[PDB]
């Protein structure tokens, strides 16, 4: 048996969203939602077609038909973007079935220009005689940042490492970059920087191996 | 209150046994059902099976043939074991309570609550745990009223690691970062708290690194920096 489920919902926010879920002959059992956002475990949204359990918001609700069932989110929160999984139990064989999952994304939300942080080696990692500059983007939205390094104002490349963006409790997205440098590096040229590029504007850190 | 917290090995090499542990407080195992759910990396859920502590299971077709489930109810705990692993069984696996309504000739049964989750690794290389540097706040990691500090979690395997701040304690404005995957093949990841400038003179601040896989828990102290 087989539950199916849209791949993506988008909206706005404040807008409503509507999940589905579509099962053979689902009607004939009940389904169940569960919320996961980013980096959890799932959460128990609603039971039993149409049940809220205790503390969840009343914007949550489920509905059913004929052969879909559904989860309605008013008011939708930039708060709310999760994948959502539809589950039901197969009776015949003794078997649960999850849907694939829906992930919600709110868009539109407020344009927020990124923070960049960036740290020097702490004297403790090159006394390991290693060094790692890192670079932390925070509090900017939409998702889509790139990073650039250089040394003394010429290009980076040997050496990066940087993470996709992901959400904070803001929600607002945070990101990283690494450079990996010898001590030797580090001392020998006068100073280093972290370009984040987003939405067609840039900041730039600088950080210098003479200022402590 | 009702919590279940999954123990396992974090890494596990092909074709040997997955094992894993759930721990539940707040009520006696006798008195539910008990599930093991799986979820890949990037992809959906999964049941992998059922237990009631008289002996009832039942599992996932796939799973069928390698899955043994138990119960433990002088320890109040049930465990999964998986044998002959391979990387597609490369997981988070949850455990959940079973709550079920009888309603004639059907089945109504959902989860509530899940553990945390716990993730399982399937591969050949070896564990290896971290080294914690601290991310001094100074002068130029300032903006006005407050100041971002940091942790710095590095050469890990396999994931995960997580990070709190004064034995979770503090908790306002705290982000932790997903890993990077170097071409080592080994992981890195940074935490950053921001506090209040005016504090850092007369405050301690402690990042809490923990890397079960590795049975390692780091606490790191993180003091301004002095050049």
């Amino acid at each position: 048996y087989e539950l199916t489920q849209p791949p993506s919902v988008s909206v706005a926010p404040g807008k409503t969203a509507r999940i589905t879920c579509g099962g053979n002959n689902i009607g004939s059992k009940s389904v169940h939602w569960y919320q996961q956002k980013p980096g959890q475990a799932p959460v128990l949204v609603i039971y039993y077609d149409s049940d809220r359990p205790s503390g969840i918001p009343e914007r949550f609700s489920g509905s059913k038909s004929g052969n879909t069932a559904t989860l309605t989110i008013s008011r939708v929160e930039a708060g709310d973007e999760a994948d959502y999984y539809c589950q039901v139990w197969d009776s015949s064989r003794d078997h649960c079935v999850f849907g694939i999952g829906t992930k919600v994304t709110v868009l539109g939300q407020p344009k927020a220009n990124p923070t960049v942080t960036l740290f020097p080696p702490s004297s403790e990692e090159l006394q390991a005689n290693k060094a790692t500059l890192v670079c932390l983007i925070s509090d900017f939205y939409p998702g889509a940042v790139t990073v650039a390094w250089k040394a003394d104002s010429s290009p980076v490349k040997a050496g990066v490492e940087t993470t996709t963006p992901s959400k904070q409790s803001n929600n607002k997205y945070a990101a990283s970059s690494y450079l990996s440098l010898t001590p030797e590096q580090w001392k020998s040229h006068r100073s280093y920087s972290c370009q984040v590029t987003h939405e067609g504007s840039t900041v730039e850190k600088t950080v210098a191996p003479t200022e402590c | 209150q009702v919590q279940l917290q999954e123990s396992g090995p974090g890494l596990v090499k092909p074709s040997e046994a997955l094992s894993l542990t759930c721990s539940v407080s707040g009520v006696a195992i006798s008195r539910h059902y008990w599930n093991w759910i799986r979820q890949p990396p990037g992809k959906g859920l999964e049941w992998i099976g059922y237990i009631f502590f008289n002996g009832n299971t039942n599992y996932s077709p796939s799973l069928k043939s390698r899955v043994t489930i138990s119960v433990d109810t002088s320890k109040n705990e049930f465990s999964l074991t998986l044998r002959s692993v391979t990387a597609a069984d490369t997981a988070v696996y949850y455990c959940a309570r079973e709550k079920s309504v009888v309603e004639p000739d059907n089945m109504v049964r959902w989860f509530d609550p899940w553990g945390q989750g716990t993730l399982v690794t399937v591969s050949s290389a070896s564990t290896k745990g971290p080294s914690v540097f601290p991310l001094a706040p100074s002068s130029k990691s300032t903006s006005g009223g407050t100041a971002a500090l940091g942790c710095l979690v590095k050469d890990y395997f396999p994931e995960p690691v997580t990070v709190s701040w004064n034995s979770g304690a503090l908790t306002s404005g705290v982000h932790t970062f997903p890993a990077v995957l170097q071409s080592s093949g080994l992981y890195s990841l940074s935490s950053v708290v921001t506090v209040p400038s005016s504090s850092l003179g007369t405050q301690t601040y402690i990042c809490n690194v923990n890397h079960k896989p590795s049975n390692t828990k780091v606490d790191k102290r993180v003091e301004p920096k002095s050049c």
